[PDB]
């Protein structure tokens, strides 16, 4: 019940139902043109400004975003007031319908404007962090992860025991994911290719779906996702993606070559610890 | 001596042809096909399906001044040796007259000169309406297209880039098109049976279209099977991309197993299994050993 609570905010069409589908609903991007299960507690939008972490601000930046701008200032500097420990964060939305000579100018001047109409209100000491999104991309994913990772105060104690799990077990990287998100809350300290956390979101994909087809029990329905949800997937060029169940929102997915794969059993009786720890953190 | 067979792909500009064949045959992703520039006259496919079928596809530009050549002076050339048509219709056409003469005036043509041609319609872009009013839409679209086909037969699908409608409508196609397929459909219910799963599904390599099935207990989504070629082709396309080629998979839950690997030189399997007292070893050495017994067969 202590998840991290998001507030998103926006103009009508700057694109808010169409991130709440993509990401927490687990629906394609197209189909948003007509319109308690995660780790996060999240609602599309000054009691509410009290127990929240972040809000974020999106932005259509196929449209003109000066009125889109000033709203952004009004929303933010209300709820700094009422809560200035908040993160502040910038989804500016839309951006797979420009070329890259756009994406950047836009970026730049948005930035630019933004922090200027702050510094104007004397209000200096306001982080705002910006992002570039779109539903037909992975950046909304990257772009909450991100976001997430600022709201989880035990994440260097996960960073940890990822380490110690991976370094001990043969394993190139792993990710602690939020099943229905694909929101990544922390991975090992090696550098993360956003590549590698793609397919990682891809592969959680094709587990669930392949689970909502099949064993969901004779009846209409149990649950895809369970204590025994396992996958193994083996790439041509020697590379392995092993995804085990870790919480009811949690599941580890780790990259490793066949040949560290050869020790299962090792890699199979560390992951225990390292499940039994993550148990002790969240006192589940 | 592999049978060749002409597919005809037809239907106005616009339509979505060339998506279709791009996503099916190409590896292209819905998204991509946004950059297709519109076919002029008729470009020319050939699939090597199994070894045994090669699909001649014939992709022919609908711009109307194309239409009449076909008509006419390539009259001869288009309409000869027919085995399939597939027209394509788009859902959102202003001209429903205009787009219906032109589709008869095909039916003519093939019925002149092709008569036994397998003939498909597929209403397309089916994602431009909104989901309450889809099945209303093309069961209409469909009663018309049956009717107006005069004295050949027509199969109906409605179909969209964004979904698993159009891995059903081409795995029908497809399925028609694979010589000895009951044959396939045997030997495949027979290794079903002998490794004791509940369900095996049977994928064309490059494709995934699904060309053969054998299931024990009756399921309750039936339509998975494209479901299945749409989430793991997806999921390919991914690999390939962002790191190397899929090669196998396996998943599970408390109440399945499933296995996807390599069958043949030209075909994946899945294997649906529900944990009796099968040593997960059985299993893969059954899958193993069937393949000698598959990768004979598609010869020539
Ligand atoms: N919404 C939607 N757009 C689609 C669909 N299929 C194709 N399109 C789009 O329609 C446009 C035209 O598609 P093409 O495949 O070039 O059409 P074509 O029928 O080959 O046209 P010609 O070569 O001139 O005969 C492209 O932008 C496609 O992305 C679909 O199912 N839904
Ligand atoms: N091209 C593109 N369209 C988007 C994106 N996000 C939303 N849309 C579209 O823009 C409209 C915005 O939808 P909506 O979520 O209702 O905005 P909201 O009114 O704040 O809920 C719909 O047509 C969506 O298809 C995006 O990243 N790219
Ligand atoms: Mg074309």
């Amino acid at each position: 019940s202590s998840k991290p609570r998001i507030l998103l905010m926006g103009l009508r069409r700057s694109g808010k139902n169409s991130i709440q589908k993509v990401v927490f609903h687990k629906m394609s991007p197209n189909e948003t043109l007509f319109l308690n299960s995660s780790f996060v507690n999240f609602q599309i939008w000054e009691m509410i400004f009290r127990g929240t972490g972040a809000l974020i601000y999106v932005i259509d930046a196929q449209d003109d975003y000066m009125e889109a701008l000033t709203r952004l200032h009004i929303t933010v500097s209300k709820a700094y007031k009422v809560n200035p420990d908040m993160n502040f964060e910038v989804f500016i939305h839309k951006v797979d319908g420009l070329s890259d000579d756009h994406k950047i100018e836009t970026q730049r001047d948005i930035h630019q404007r933004a922090n200027d109409d702050l510094a104007d209100a004397g209000l200096e000491k306001l982080h705002l962090s910006f992002y570039l999104t779109s539903i037909y991309d992975h950046s909304i994913f990257e772009a909450f992860s991100k976001v997430v990772q600022k709201l989880i105060p035990q994440l260097p104690t996960l960073e940890n025991l990822l380490n110690i799990f991976i370094s001990n077990s043969g394993i190139e990287k792993a990710f602690l994911f939020d099943v229905v998100s694909k929101i990544y809350i922390a991975t090992d300290s090696s550098p993360v290719d956003m590549q590698s956390y793609e397919l990682c979101c891809d592969m959680i994909d094709v587990v669930i779906d392949v689970s909502c087809i099949y064993g969901l029990k004779e009846d209409g329905s149990g649950s895809a996702y369970d204590k025994e949800s396992m996958a193994i997937i083996k790439l041509n060029n020697t590379t392995v993606l092993y995804l085990k169940e870790v919480t009811k929102f949690l599941a580890l997915v780790c990259i490793l070559r066949e040949e560290s794969f050869e020790r299962k059993g090792l890699i199979d009786y560390n992951f225990h610890c390292f499940r039994k720890a993550i148990h002790e953190v969240f006192e589940v | 001596t592999a049978m060749k067979k002409k597919v005809l792909l037809m239907g106005k500009s616009g339509s979505g042809k060339t998506s279709m064949r791009s996503i099916i045959f190409a590896n292209y992703i819905a998204r991509d096909t946004r950059r297709l520039g519109a076919t002029i006259d008729v470009e020319h496919s050939h699939v090597r399906f199994l070894g045994n079928l090669v699909l001649n596809l014939w992709d022919c530009g609908g711009l109307d001044t194309f239409m009449e050549n076909y008509f006419t002076s390539q009259r001869d050339n288009i309409f000869r040796n027919v085995e399939v048509l597939i027209y394509v219709f788009d859902v959102e056409s202003r001209e429903l007259e205009k787009d219906m003469h032109y589709y008869q005036s095909c039916l003519e043509a093939i019925l002149q000169n092709s008569p036994d041609a397998k003939i498909f319609c597929l209403v397309h872009k089916m994602d431009l309406v909104q989901e309450d009013q889809r099945d209303l839409i093309f069961k209409e679209r469909e009663e018309d297209l049956r009717r107006l086909s005069r004295p050949l037969e027509c199969a109906c699908f409605r179909t969209s880039i964004w979904d698993e409608t159009l891995y059903k409508a081409w795995s029908s196609i497809v399925y028609q098109l694979i010589p000895n397929v009951q044959q396939l459909e045997m030997n495949l219910r027979n290794f079903a049976q002998i490794i004791e799963a509940d369900e095996v599904l049977l994928f064309e390599r490059a494709t995934f279209l699904v060309i053969s099935h054998y299931q024990c207990k009756e399921q309750r989504d039936v339509h998975r099977f494209e479901k299945i070629s749409n989430i793991i082709k997806q999921f390919k396309l991914s690999c390939s991309k962002l790191a190397a080629s899929f090669q196998s998979m396996e998943v599970r839950n408390s109440n399945f197993a499933a296995f996807i690997d390599i069958f043949t030189s030209n075909t994946y399997v899945m294997v649906v299994m529900s944990d009796p007292s099968i040593p997960s070893a059985a299993t893969l050495i059954n899958i193993r050993n069937a393949r000698k017994h598959f990768e004979k067969l598609e010869r020539v």
